[PDB]
């Protein structure tokens, strides 16, 4: 079915995200505000509200329902603020202004590494905000990580201790592969560069079995790259094309088991994608 | 019997 | 502000487990549904029977599931589980005696077969109720026969348990818990003083309660009896245990 | 309404044992409990004590830790969210193995194993 609820807004919206079990929406937006709907059987009706951020907001996500009712929020104005909420209303919980550029974005971790966030700033740099507990959190930071500002993050999949691995890519079409030793620090791995003039939207897909590792990419010149790759441990990484569409392309999402990715770039319009038998990649709708 | 028999 | 990507006004997005969230300019968020893109579905989900006990009653009773809903190559697949997997082809411990049913080109090379084909097809649900029902001196032969024995490679066990923990996160997704027991009941590898009862005064062993305040506790259901219609602790404590024992 | 003269004689105290002792042999348990709601609001010399205590395997108010989430939708110890009986957060006394009140009656109404993979306690029917 169709199911449309009415946003009620006065400025543009920007991102959309649902809830984990498909029971919430929330809705960011440049009015300086959130406005979470509860979904269900076809009802638009308001649960709270975000009335400050000082100014508009970019990109929000859910964390795991593990962890209780968690969501954060990046956006224009440099703050990351976070909405644990208690006795069934919302409520400013903690935030930190650790960038000296608007925030762009922000995807949360793994469930079994714990609740870890990590935030692509524009000023070129990560913080990786890790929760020691006793509503205590610890700030990390990673100066100069590029020379035009990552545009947008993404966590891999956990697999077997551990070993945290995540991707990010900036503004010079140099998208990067990040690692942690075991002292702590944030060492770096590589870097892939078949890209064009800079990298909008970074996503990797889920795992379920499978030997075999994808990265998406789309590029601020229309390219959607599928990067795959199943050398074991041998560490290589082959761009293939996908298409190239007649504007740029902004954002890239995965499905479940990773057999359809939807792009949605400038044509005002969203296409979706396959993996055929022989290999090339064909429209649906 | 199963393998080629009545899909 | 140099760094200025600003005038986002289109997103499309998947969420949940079966549902898509697109917006447009032209605004409002219009969701779709795509459970019958992806090769899982919930309603075929909830009926899948598992058990340790009876195998054949579980391979014959999701038979008919799969017909009730449409699938064909499951109403093949599972028969050929149910005729695969019965008691008569259980194997024996001496090497000498006979072949084992591993080693019959219908035994482990079937399943390969199978595993491979939905591989590629990306079905990770078949995968996961496949693999968890088919789960100097001479000296050194035993082991290798105990190795030979099996229906499911040894050197693969790892992807096996990535599966049954994949679909019970899709299982989770969708907003069942038993069942998400039920499956990762498989998996190899792991996840003072005062003791009488309270009233009755018999021993307690198994499952019990407490409030945290009183320190007075018993059996499960004798607290739901007692706790149906009161408010007090059962000792004569005075604790109003609804608004303690509970957050 | 008898003084603290009388009321702690032996004589006295060993009717209302064997009275006690009688009820329980009844079956009449829930008869048993009212009788002591009204011994304890006459007698408060003859209170019940505690028999429950939290005891942090690693030291939590020194190891800042929490307690256990239950098997079925690990949501942690403590987390808000009649029928009030059913966020009651039981346990069991032998396999260290707990969860939500009210998840597991509704999981042990169909199996007879504990929730938590690698373990062979059959938590309800242990009792009977
Ligand atoms: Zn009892
Ligand atoms: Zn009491
Ligand atoms: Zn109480
Ligand atoms: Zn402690
Ligand atoms: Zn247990
Ligand atoms: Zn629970
Ligand atoms: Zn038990």
């Amino acid at each position: 079915v169709i199911n449309t609820v009415d946003t009620s807004h006065e400025d543009m919206i920007h991102d959309a995200q649902m809830d984990y079990y498909g029971t919430r929406l929330a809705t960011c937006s440049s009015d300086r505000s959130v406005k979470i709907f509860d979904v269900r059987n076809g009802g638009q009706i308001l649960i709270a509200d975000l009335r400050g951020h000082e100014g508009p907001v970019w990109q929000v996500a859910w964390a795991h329902p593990m962890y209780g009712n968690i969501l954060a929020s990046c956006s224009y104005d440099r703050k990351v603020i976070i909405w644990r909420e208690e006795n069934g209303t919302w409520e400013k919980s903690h935030e930190h202004a650790g960038h000296d550029s608007s925030v762009n974005s922000v995807c949360w971790a793994p469930h079994d590494y714990g609740l870890i966030l990590a935030c692509g700033s524009s000023d070129g740099a990560i913080s990786l905000l890790t929760y020691t507990g006793e509503g205590q959190w610890e700030v990390k930071k990673i100066n100069n990580a590029h020379t035009i500002g990552c545009n947008a993050v993404s966590w891999a999949p956990a697999v077997v201790n551990y070993i945290k691995r995540f991707a990010s890519g900036g503004c010079d079409n140099l998208i990067k592969l990040w690692k942690e030793e075991e002292d702590g620090q944030w060492k770096e791995e590589q870097k892939l560069e078949a890209h064009s003039d800079w990298v909008r939207d970074v996503a990797w897909a889920p795992s379920i079995g499978l030997p075999t590792s994808t990265i998406a990419s789309c590029s601020q010149d229309g390219r959607v790259f599928i990067w795959t790759c199943d050398d074991a441990s041998s560490n290589t990484w082959s761009p293939k094309l996908l298409h190239k569409f007649n504007d740029v392309v902004w954002h890239v999402s995965w499905s479940i088991t990773a057999n359809i990715l939807a792009v949605s770039g400038g044509d005002n319009k969203v296409t979706l994608w396959k993996e055929s038998v022989d290999g090339q990649w064909v429209c649906i709708s | 019997r199963i393998i080629y028999c009545s899909p | 502000d140099a760094n200025i990507p600003f005038p986002r006004t289109s997103g499309a997005r998947f969420c949940g487990a079966g549902y898509l969230v697109y917006f447009t300019r032209p605004g409002k968020v219009i969701i779709q549904d795509i459970a019958c893109l992806l090769p899982v579905h919930k309603s075929l989900g909830e009926l899948y029977i598992l058990n340790v006990n009876d195998i054949q009653e579980t391979c014959q009773k999701n038979a008919a599931s799969a017909l009730l809903v449409g699938r064909k190559d499951l109403v093949q697949v599972w028969s050929l589980a149910t005729v695969a997997t019965d008691l008569c082809l259980g194997p024996k411990s001496d090497p000498d005696l006979e072949t084992p049913w591993a080693r019959h080109p219908f035994g482990r090379q079937l399943l390969e077969s199978l595993l491979a084909h939905y591989c590629r097809l990306r079905d990770v649900q078949t995968l996961a109720m496949l693999c968890s029902v088919f789960e100097d001196p001479r000296e050194r032969e035993r082991d290798q026969h105990d190795k030979n024995k099996r229906l499911l490679d040894p050197a693969n066990t790892q992807q096996f348990d990535d599966f049954k923990k994949c679909y019970g996160e899709i299982l989770y997704r969708w907003g069942l818990r038993e069942k998400r027991a039920e499956v990762l009941k498989f998996v190899s590898c792991p996840p003072g003083f005062t003791f009488q009862c309270a009233i009755c005064h018999v021993a307690v062993r198994g499952s019990s309660n407490f409030c945290l305040t009183c320190g007075h506790g018993g059996h499960t259901s004798h607290m739901m009896e007692w706790f149906r219609t009161q408010e007090v602790c059962p000792t004569g404590c005075g604790c109003h245990c609804l608004l303690e024992s509970t957050f | 309404g008898s003084p603290l003269d009388v009321l702690k004689d032996e004589r006295v105290q060993y009717w209302i044992e064997n009275y006690r002792n009688l009820l329980d042999a009844w079956r009449f348990w829930h008869k048993r409990a009212e009788f002591d709601i009204h011994r304890s609001k006459l007698d408060p010399s003859s209170k019940p004590l505690a028999q429950v205590f939290v005891s942090c395997n690693f030291c939590c108010p020194g190891c800042r830790k929490p307690l256990p989430r239950c098997a079925l939708c690990l949501i942690n110890m403590g987390t808000p969210v009649l029928a009030q009986f059913n966020n009651w957060f039981t346990w069991c006394h032998n396999c260290r193995h707990g969860g939500h009140a009210g998840h597991m009656l509704s999981w042990f109404r169909d199996h007879a194993e504990c929730p938590v993979s690698a373990c062979t306690c059959k938590c309800m029917q242990l009792d009977t």
